[PDB]
């Protein structure tokens, strides 16, 4: 998806 | 207390392209705006200078701020390795958008977005702490070289960076 993440990154 | 004012200097693969200001809503969130200004002056021994955009999706955010890995896994904070989601008073109300990336509840380290679009699905997650003043058609021309998964076209670098006031 649209997600701002540190480390795991999901959809 | 006035709200504080950064800039960064940044750069294409070595190149220079222009400077961006934030203005800091510390009048708001005073941890999390005094975490990204000293992070930006290196005041601590540390800091963004000559780290880089590392994730950029076009017509979405552009993400910096790990300094440490320079992939997304890496950063710390002026107060340690994580610190707490201070307040989620300010939203995401569109392009400009100064905002910490994290890794679930009260992960934030030094990772951050700018947006380019108003992310409203963020609201109440991530701690929106400034937003852009002065140089969005810099962060526009930085957009340009991201794509869909997020990867670099070109190494987009803080050149330099610290306090304006």
């Amino acid at each position: 998806x649209l997600l701002v993440x540190a480390g795991l990154v999901l959809a | 207390m006035v709200n504080p004012t950064v800039f960064f200097d940044i750069a294409v693969d070595g190149e220079p392209l222009g400077r961006v200001s934030f203005e800091l809503f510390a009048d708001k969130v005073p941890k999390t705006a005094e975490n990204f200004r000293a992070l930006s002056t290196g005041e601590k021994g540390f800091g963004y200078k000559g780290s880089c955009f590392h994730r950029i999706i076009p017509g979405f955010m552009c993400q910096g701020g790990d300094f440490t890995r320079h992939n997304g896994t890496g950063g710390k904070s002026i107060y340690g390795e994580k610190f707490e989601d201070e307040n989620f008073i300010l939203k995401h109300t569109g392009p400009g958008i100064l905002s910490m990336a994290n890794a679930g509840p009260n992960t934030n380290g030094s990772q951050f977005f700018i947006c380019t679009a108003k992310t409203e699905w963020l609201d109440g997650k991530h701690v929106v702490f400034g937003k852009v003043k002065e140089g969005m058609n810099i962060v526009e021309a930085m957009e340009r070289f991201g794509s869909r998964n997020g990867k670099t076209s070109k190494k987009i670098t803080i050149a330099d960076c610290g306090q304006l006031e």
